[PDB]
Parts: structure tokens; C-alpha cells; sequence
């Protein structure tokens, strides 16, 4: 079936004109959509975000250093998107998708994009069942539920990060208890931390279970 | 042996712009400067876009003319590394500045490499 | 010990001091050494103090 | 406009020369006509493309080095800061309301210096080395740059002799 | 008062003097006799010097450089719009801009001459007719009735097949990556399973 | 190359096209 | 002509008062750049100014 109907698509092209500090401004991609993952010819990817007139300016996902004048940037074709779903369970990924603690590829698991138009008004019904945190300067006084934001907001060295630990290893703790429907399923992204931070999460929420 | 040997453009202070008429030296790559009072090291740092790369002197720049040639080194500032590196003063490219000889040189390493991965990390205290 | 971007006096010093309690050691006894220098000093260009 | 296509406009593409040989005969006459308008071109000398704010703008100036004094043709040192592309930009050393555009800027071979030595023990300069006191010029002195580097770690010794300064304060 | 319409559209201030100087001699069918009037000029810089002095030089009177170009583009060699924009890019001084102006001329030309330059670059030399096969199946990616110019190489890392190359976009029909995207769709469709 | 002093342009006007506009167009017959 | 000097006083030829510029830079391309010591409302682009 894939053989039978099977194109090879016309990719379109692209120079680059300059590079440097993380982006690099590519002549031509006239086809190029907002948003797009491109792609260059040292195999690092890259995203167009402002298309101009003479060229397009591109954020590169990773070192720019592989990048040179007059490389080729090949497009995708396809908006930035992850792999989603239960295989991501478990695992320790990068800014998007890719895996990162060493156990093969993502197995069970389906790309989406990361650009997603958030629900509407009809889509919704309110906020009733509670998100139990496990800190009882949380659940009794400012009480979580589930569907709502919260803002942790605290100075350099507070208990930020320990208050959001503490409500992921407190999931474990009600799944266990729960039926299958009401589990709680926590992600928890690390924006700009060191590596071997992260790396002590990873082994807290091993040795816990979460 | 004109092209990958490359003239400065324009010089701003600690910043040189070297034209490269063909083959241009990759980001971080090590220039050289002909003909400088001393050796002065240019680091890559940004491709113009106009056969011209931008790059970071790693000493001073006056006495720059703009036309002065700029050898491309293939390779970022590699100094010596090694246990023969042990008991020496070294500046940014790898020099002794401390009178007592040549550096002895178990390898050199570039001093631009990444960071070790998620799997390489240490959780001991 | 990288030194970037304080005073040369103070490396001098700790050079000085560190050959004096036999951390550095001159000569052919180089290779006794425990430390190495590395000196990128307030004297030094905005490129060399980014990078040393 | 890629640089690849305009790398192909070095070749010669005309195919018809029918007013290469029109104007090549006639444009030595037309500019010998407008010779009075004419500032003599400028090289190796440089040409003030604009003044403003004690910074010059100087076209030309080929071979000037980065930090170089130049002297203007008033007779007001500068000094080559950045060196571009199209100009250099100088720095001048003194008042820019003497300097005009298309005034000549003459390059000096030297980076900034001053007169240094002897002779210069007992005199009142300016941020130069021009003597103000009045006295006369700089004799038994010769000249040095004014952005020397610092001696290393191993050109130094530590403080040892104690430098009184004459204050009790300071000295106890 | 409206022009014919330019056949691609280029950016600003050096390309959109070319789509306006193209659109005054597509007006009067003298879009080749304008385009090596540009050609002589390019060549001209390359032999005077006190021409390329009346476009580089910032020093030169304006009243001088619009009397230069004025005074000798006359009695042989005008078009009426060759004539008539040297004189109004020395007006401005943009006789500098006489380089770009003329490389997007020619990219209004070329799209107008209907070709579309290729590269077909494929495994082992072509025979006559996988000339004419992949000429026809070529011809299948050009975006009108255009010629294409197909250009041949040869590169046997390809096991067959063909590589477009367009400078704009590529097509690659070759074997080889219908090797390697067969293998990545067996190794993707194997884990789903 | 001595072509290279006419590689890239300067312009003294952000509307240079429509100086060149006035001059080019009444120029046809 | 040639410019005039930074600081110099130019006089605005035509005007309802006078009008006195006084040269603070030059911009290059024969234009120099003047402060004015009274109003410019009623000012013409093309409008005689005399060096003194
Ligand atoms: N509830 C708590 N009881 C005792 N100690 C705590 C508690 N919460 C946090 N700490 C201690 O405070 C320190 C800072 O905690 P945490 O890592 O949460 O800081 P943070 O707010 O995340 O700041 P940063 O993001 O800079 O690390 C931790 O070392 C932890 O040991
Ligand atoms: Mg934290």
C-alpha cells in the first residue's frame, strides 16, 4: 500500500545568507510556512518564525556553529510538533520530544503539534474535583482543583520546585488508591535548569515510584 | 593559497571582520593575523553573510590595517591539555606565560565542545 | 586555578605562594605539580577574558 | 540579487558594444570639462565625510592602522577608532568645530603616543603631551604609546618598599 | 496609468527599480535592447575609472555626476530609457545600485523567456530514451508552460533514478531514497505493530 | 576583481523609487 | 559651496523675523545640521540661508 501510492515530494530549497548566535537568515524557502521546522544540511534542525521579504530568519534547534554561508535549508513541510501519548510515560525527553535518558526510541506514541488551539468557552464545564497536592498549607488554604492554573511564584531559594515535587509524588501516592478513570498523569518540565538537576528528579521520582 | 587566507574588512575595537573570497572558516574557528606585533588570534564568531565572517579578537587590534591577511586555522583554539600542563601559567590560547619553556603537550583540545549528556550526570552528595 | 578577569598582582601572588608551599614545583620536579594556571587577567581584552 | 548572480556579471555578457566605444570616446572630455568642481581623489590621504558630536567620519585612508593618531590639515590630532568598510571613524582630540567636510585627514604612521622621558619631568601638559606652561617644546624626550599593555604575572614582584606618603593617617 | 504586469515579484529600492525599468520596456518591446544597455554599463565600470568614480566617490558634485551621465549618454547608445534612468539614478547618486538593478532585471527577464533552468543529475549516463522519459516526467513540475533547460550529471551514490535540482527546489526520485524512505517506513510500521 | 567598490549599494533616500518613477515613465513614447 | 563651520550663525534669507541658525554638526553629503534661536513655523524647504 505505501509503494503503490508512493511520491517522492518536491522539497524546497534554501541558502543560507548569514548565521550566528542561534539564528540563521535563509535565502529563498519561498513556500515556507510561520512556524515550520526546516531543516539544514548539517542535519541540525530549525524553525522559520518571521518570514520577510528577502529572506526568512530561522531560530536553530541547537549549536550554529555546523551552520555556514550558502548551506542548504531543506523544508519539513510540517508545523513543530511531539511525539505524544503513553510511550512518553516514563521517560525523560528534550524541548521536544527526543529522548534524552537513553532507552531507545519513543515506542507507543503519536506526533501532534505543539501549537495547539486552546479549548473554548463550549468545550469546558467548571473546576469541581479537587487536585490534591499532599501540602496542607495548600490543600487547606489555597485548594487546587483540577482543570485550574496555579501560579508558584517565590523568590531565588523558597520551596517552589518542592512544592510542584511534592504534588507529582502525591499523585503516586492517590493513583495507587483511585480507580483507573481518576488517575492523575503529572509532566513536569525543566526550563533552563541545570542537567544534573534534572538528574535529581529523575532519580527522586525513580526511588519514590512517581 | 589565496583562498582560506582571508583580509580584514572592517576592525571595531576587540571585534574584526575578515572577507574570505572563498570557503569561509566555520563558527569558533581560530584565525590567525599576519604580520601583527604580536600573535594575535581571531576567534569566529558570526558569518556576516557577504563572504565575510565576524570574529573576536583574542588580543589587542590596534595596529590592524584593512587589508592585512587572516589565516584560517580549520580548527577552534585548541591548547595543551595534558599532566605536562600541571605547574604552568597558560593565557586564553593555550601560552605559557610563565618563562619556563614549551608546554608539554599530552594532546590539545579545542576549548568548545558541549556540555555531557543527561546519561553522563552524577547524583552523589 | 582560571583567572579571569582579576588582577595580575593577585596571580603573581598565588603563583608565588604556590611555589613556596611546593604545589607548584619548577624544574624537573614539574611533574610533582598538583595545580595549573590559567590567566585571563582584568588587563586582558574583552576576548580574552571571554574565553580564557 | 544572490552574490552567485552577481559573480557572473564580472564576464562580459554585452554582445553588442555599440555605446561602450560611444562614451569611451567621449568621457575623458565631459570630465576634463568639470575639472574645477573636482576635490582631488583620495587614497592613502583621507577626506572628512562628516563631523558632528568630536567623532569624524573620514573617507579614505587606506592604510591607516586601528588606534593610529591622524592629524587633520588644521592641525588637530585624531584618532582612527574604528576602521570600516566605506570610512574610518576618528575621535578627535579637540574642539570638532574647526574640522569641516572635505577637510584632509593625513595618517601619521604612529599609534597614539606620547613624548615620554626626561624631559618632560617638571612640565604641564595637556591630555597629549603638548606642553601648556608655556615654556617651550618637549626637548630630551621621545615618544611612546599611551595604550601599553600591562606586564604579566611574571614580570612582577610583590610590594616590599614602603612609599611614604607623609600623612599620619595613611602612613600609620 | 497602468504598466504590464512583472512576471515575478522582487523586494525593494535596488529589485523594484528593475520591475519598474522592466515594465517601461516591456511597453515598447525593448526589454533585449535595455537588457545589454545594462550590459555595456556593467562593462563600462570595469574599464573607467572616472565613471565608477561618479558612483562611489561621495565627494563628487551632484550638479558634476548628473552632467557626467547626461553629457555623454547623448547622439548614440540613448533607448530613452536607458537614457533616461542613468540619469535619474545619478540624480540621487544611486549609480552604485547599476549592478543589483541589472541582476533582477535579468530575473524578470528569464521568468519571462519562460525557462526554468534545471539540473537532472542521475546514476549512470542517460541513453535517448530516458532522455525523453524523464524530460516528460520533468515537465510535470514546472509551474506553466515553461521550457525547461534540463542540465545532466552524473552521480552513482543515486542507484538509479533521478535528482532534480531547480535551485529552488528538489525533487529526488532516485532509488536510493526510495530505499531509505522504504526502510524508515519498515522500521516506523514495525514498532506500531 | 575591480568590479567590487560596486557590489553593494548606498542610498541617500528611502524613496528613491518614486524619484526614479517620475523620470522613467514619462520617458515612453 | 563649501560648508560652514560647526558653531557658525547662518541667517535664513526671507522670513517674518530673523531667523538665526547656528551649525551643529556636518552631515555629510553638503548638508549640515543647524539649531534654530527663534520659531521655524513658516519655514521653506529650498529657503535661502546665508553664511556670515
Ligand atoms: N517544605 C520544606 N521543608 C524543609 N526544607 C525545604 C522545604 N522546601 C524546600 N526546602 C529546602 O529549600 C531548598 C530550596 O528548595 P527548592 O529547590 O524548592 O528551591 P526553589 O524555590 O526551587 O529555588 P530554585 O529554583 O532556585 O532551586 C531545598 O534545598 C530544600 O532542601
Ligand atoms: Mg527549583
Amino acid at each position: 500500500e505505501w509503494e503503490k501510492s508512493y511520491q517522492p515530494p518536491v522539497i524546497h530549497l534554501g541558502r543560507v545568507l548569514s548565521v550566528g548566535d542561534g539564528i540563521a537568515r535563509v535565502y529563498g524557502l519561498k513556500s515556507v510556512q510561520a512556524g515550520e521546522l526546516v531543516c539544514f544540511d548539517s542535519g541540525v534542525k530549525g524553525m522559520a518564525l518571521n518570514l520577510q521579504a528577502d529572506h526568512v530568519g530561522v531560530v536553530v534547534f541547537g549549536n550554529d556553529s555546523v551552520i555556514h554561508q550558502g548551506d542548504l535549508v531543506y523544508r519539513t513541510g510540517q508545523i513543530v510538533n511531539v511525539p505524544i501519548g503513553p510511550g512518553t510515560l516514563g521517560r525523560v525527553t528534550d524541548g521536544l520530544g527526543q529522548p534524552i535518558d537513553g532507552k531507545g526510541p519513543l515506542t507507543n506514541v503519536r506526533s501532534s503539534l505543539v501549537e495547539v488551539k486552546a479549548p473554548g468557552i463550549i468545550a469546558r464545564q467548571s473546576v469541581r474535583e479537587p487536585l490534591f497536592t499532599g501540602v496542607k498549607a495548600v490543600d487547606a488554604l489555597v485548594p487546587i482543583g483540577r482543570g485550574q492554573r496555579e501560579l508558584i511564584i517565590g523568590d531565588r531559594q523558597t520551596g517552589k520546585t518542592a512544592v510542584a515535587i511534592d504534588a507529582i509524588i502525591h499523585q503516586k501516592n492517590c493513583n495507587e488508591q483511585v480507580p483507573k478513570a481518576q488517575r492523575v498523569y503529572c509532566v513536569y518540565v525543566a526550563v533552563g535548569q541545570k542537567r544534573s538537576t534534572v538528574a535529581q528528579l529523575v532519580k527522586l521520582f525513580t526511588q519514590t515510584g512517581a | 593559497p589565496a583562498i582560506d587566507a582571508g583580509y580584514v574588512s572592517q576592525v571595531i575595537g576587540p571585534v574584526v571582520d575578515v572577507r574570505f573570497d572563498g570557503e569561509l572558516p566555520s563558527i569558533l574557528s581560530s584565525l590567525e593575523v599576519e604580520g601583527h606585533s604580536v600573535r594575535l588570534v581571531l576567534e569566529v564568531a558570526q558569518h556576516m553573510g557577504d563572504n565575510t565572517v565576524r570574529c573576536i579578537a583574542m588580543d589587542s587590534t590596534d595596529g590592524l590595517v584593512r587589508g592585512q591577511k587572516v589565516v584560517d586555522t580549520g580548527s577552534p583554539i585548541k591548547v595543551p591539555v595534558g599532566r605536562g600542563t600541571l605547574g604552568r601559567i597558560m593565557n586564553v590560547i593555550g601560552e605559557p606565560v610563565d618563562e619556563q619553556g614549551p608546554i608539554d603537550a599530552a594532546d590539545i583540545w579545542s576549548i568548545h565542545r558541549e556540555a555531557p549528556e543527561f546519561t553522563e550526570q552524577s547524583t552523589e552528595q | 586555578f582560571a583567572g579571569v578577569g582579576e588582577r595580575t598582582r593577585e596571580g603573581n601572588d598565588l603563583y608565588r605562594e604556590m611555589i613556596e608551599s611546593g604545589v607548584i614545583k619548577l624544574g624537573a620536579e614539574r611533574g610533582n605539580s598538583k595545580c595549573t594556571l590559567v590567566y585571563g587577567q582584568m588587563n586582558e581584552p574583552p576576548g580574552a577574558r571571554a574565553r580564557v | 540579487a544572490d552574490a552567485k548572480a552577481l559573480d557572473e556579471l564580472r564576464k562580459p555578457k554585452f554582445s553588442s558594444k555599440y555605446l561602450i566605444q560611444h562614451v569611451s570616446q567621449k568621457l575623458i572630455p565631459a570630465v576634463k570639462e568639470w575639472e574645477k568642481s573636482y576635490q582631488p581623489p583620495v587614497i592613502h590621504l583621507g577626506r572628512v565625510l562628516s563631523v558632528g558630536d568630536g567623532i569624524a567620519r573620514v573617507y579614505g585612508l587606506k592604510s591607516v592602522q586601528a588606534g593610529e593618531l591622524v592629524c587633520f590639515d588644521s592641525g588637530v590630532k585624531g584618532m582612527a577608532l574604528n576602521l570600516q568598510a566605506d570610512h574610518v571613524g576618528v575621535v578627535v582630540f579637540g574642539n570638532d568645530s574647526v574640522i569641516h567636510q572635505g577637510d584632509l585627514v593625513y595618517r601619521t604612521g604612529q599609534i597614539v603616543n606620547v613624548p615620554i622621558g626626561p624631559g618632560t619631568l617638571g612640565r604641564v601638559t595637556d591630555g597629549l603631551g603638548q606642553p601648556i606652561d608655556g615654556k617651550g617644546p618637549l626637548t630630551n624626550v621621545r615618544s611612546s604609546l599611551v595604550e601599553v599593555k600591562a606586564p604579566g604575572i611574571i614580570a612582577r614582584q610583590s610590594v616590599r618598599e614602603p612609599l611614604f606618603t607623609g600623612v599620619k593617617a595613611v602612613d600609620a | 496609468l497602468k504598466l504590464p504586469t512583472a512576471p515575478l515579484q522582487l523586494s525593494g529600492t535596488s529589485a523594484q527599480i528593475a520591475t519598474l525599468l522592466w515594465q517601461v520596456a516591456a511597453k515598447e518591446n525593448q526589454l533585449d535592447k535595455v537588457q545589454d544597455e545594462l550590459y555595456q554599463f556593467i562593462e563600462l565600470f570595469k574599464q573607467h575609472s572616472e565613471l565608477r568614480r561618479l558612483a562611489t566617490d561621495p565627494f563628487v558634485p551632484t550638479l558634476v555626476r548628473t552632467k557626467i551621465i547626461s553629457s555623454v549618454l547623448k547622439d548614440s547608445g540613448a533607448s530613452e530609457i536607458t537614457k533616461k534612468l542613468f540619469e535619474a539614478l545619478a540624480d540621487e547618486g544611486a549609480l552604485s545600485a547599476l549592478l543589483e538593478v541589472t541582476v533582477n532585471y535579468e530575473e524578470l527577464m528569464l521568468a519571462h523567456k519562460k525557462e526554468v533552468y534545471c539540473t537532472v543529475i542521475t546514476a549512470e549516463p542517460l541513453d535517448k530514451l530516458e532522455r525523453v522519459e524523464l524530460t516528460k516526467k520533468a515537465e510535470k513540475f514546472v509551474d506553466a508552460g515553461f521550457k525547461l533547460v534540463m542540465q545532466e550529471k552524473i552521480d552513482k551514490k543515486l542507484l538509479g533514478g533521478f535528482v532534480i535540482e531547480f535551485s529552488d527546489r528538489r525533487v529526488d526520485m532516485s532509488t536510493a531514497k526510495k530505499v531509505e524512505e522504504f526502510n524508515n517506513f519498515v522500521n516506523k510500521l514495525v514498532l506500531s505493530i
